[PDB]
């Protein structure tokens, strides 16, 4: 392959080939970046034509994965051509390659993408429009008492940090689905939970217009209750179902999304 | 209690 | 099951579109459909199976027109466009485009004075045949062959004195791009890393081949090309002159090279005017 | 000046602004 990647105790170290498409083709170097922070390359291998770069396992808007026996850090190289000499035009096109670190691990909360029949974890890759996002948040069963799990908000972003712009709201206002209400979309939580500290939930794939790269990051606030609790405007996973125009919660009565639709649900 | 948990990079292809 | 069918009538294509077209289960919204570069509306829909119906005279809405020696073909397509989400930063659906054809079988002057028939045709890489306006990828090659009919006249030298790409058949639209300019410059091949190039030699005055490196526009998502070209003809012996000739620019020896003519005819393209006193 | 404009197309490309050479 054109991209060598070392996971390091606790960096990485990216090596890229400028003849990045085998066709002998030469990238410029500065049109290579690491994450979506795009960092600059920490050096260069001129007699082999490589870009190297070298980063914290934290660093540059990398992304964590925590499993029970493994913690997975993900990342990309970034190819942005420079404009061609009549910048209407493109004569080479974007890149995106995906970079991943698996390190033994020596409440817990995560959020888990899973094939559709929910039965394994899938690739982040591969991706197009038309399909689904299956994902399923969880949290850690520790010894402590029977919960139930929330999410109080997801945003999608261009990195990490889902406060940058462009970003889009897919659950807001402690629980609503809002991306359910809208357009012809299907996202939804999904009912009945397998576990009441399991909650799975539906999002029609999407990107972000005028970004080159298409991917996206997805941040979620997840928080727990009591098992027991009654569900409450402030804590609730509600779902909108256009064909009866209602919401819908997992579980309580089904006054508590009425906040939903107004697009408020603090208790002042 | 609770926590920000992001997922991704999710990479569309076509 | 036909999910775009045509009707080639005598002097219009009528054109019924399922709106199933996807078969994600979803229907599309008639009004994403339209037909043409000129995006003309439906004529009519029909419930009954949820087809849409476009009605067009054959050389409406943008469509093109090729001419052969013994065939007409007109070209156009069906766009779709899905309306933007509610919320316009994100995009959930890319717009399509489906490419419709229509095949219809179709002493000496001198025009210095009976109409000269310009064509332009893609041709295989071989250019033993013509090949489909389908399957290009960057990297890919056009081999475009222009050329002018044959048929009792004084001999001609064809020249193509500028093509011009855009997204539509109107080359003055934006976004569009020079491909050959300053009569006959084939500028494409003076930047970057292009190769596009005149064909030398001509395999008749009357033909002139050239290769173009495929491109796209930025912000297209339709991912298609129209290159529209002004063609013209002089008396075949005459001397080509910075006004009349195919020029290109040959990077591995860093210089302009003619077609035919002297090398210093190419001279103004390097300036960027070829223009007279 | 006999001349003439003639236009080619639509040429359709691929879909994929990712597309590269194996
Ligand atoms: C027309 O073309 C023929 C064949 O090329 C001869 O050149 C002929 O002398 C021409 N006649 C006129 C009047 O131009």
């Amino acid at each position: 392959t054109p991209v060598a990647v070392q996971c390091q105790e606790a960096q990485l170290v990216v090596t890229v080939h400028r003849d990045l498409f085998g066709t002998g083709r030469l990238i410029n170097a500065a049109d290579l970046t690491l994450g979506p922070a795009a960092c600059k390359h920490s050096s260069l291998n001129a007699a082999h034509n490589t870009v190297t770069f070298a980063a914290g396992l934290h660093e540059c808007g990398s992304v964590v994965q925590v499993t029970p026996d493994t913690l997975i850090y993900r990342t990309l190289i970034n190819y942005d051509p420079s404009p061609a000499s009549n910048p209407v035009i493109i004569r080479t096109n974007p890149a995106v390659i995906p970079i991943e670190c698996h390190y033994p691990r020596r409440l817990v909360f995560s959020l888990r993408l899973m094939s559709d029949d929910w039965s394994t974890e899938r690739p982040f890759t591969g991706f197009q429009l038309g399909d689904i996002l299956n994902i399923q948040a969880e949290v850690s069963t520790e010894n402590h008492v029977p919960l139930r799990l929330f999410v109080d908000s997801c945003v999608a972003a261009l990195s990490p940090d889902g406060d940058s712009s462009p970003h889009y709201a897919i659950i807001d206002f402690n629980g609503c689905l809002v991306d359910g209400r809208v357009d012809d979309t299907s996202s939804a939580f999904i009912t009945p939970r397998p576990r009441e500290d399991v909650l799975r939930f539906r999002i029609d794939v999407f990107r972000f217009a005028g970004d080159n790269r298409n991917l996206i990051y997805i941040t979620c606030h997840l928080k727990v209750t009591p098992a027991d609790q009654g569900p409450d405007p402030q804590n609730k996973a509600c779902s909108f179902n256009k064909a009866r125009n209602t919401w819908v919660p997992v579980e309580g009565s089904r006054d508590v999304c009425n906040c939903c639709e107004t697009g408020n649900c603090e208790p002042p | 209690v609770a926590a920000d948990v992001v997922i991704g990079p999710v990479l569309l292809s076509a």
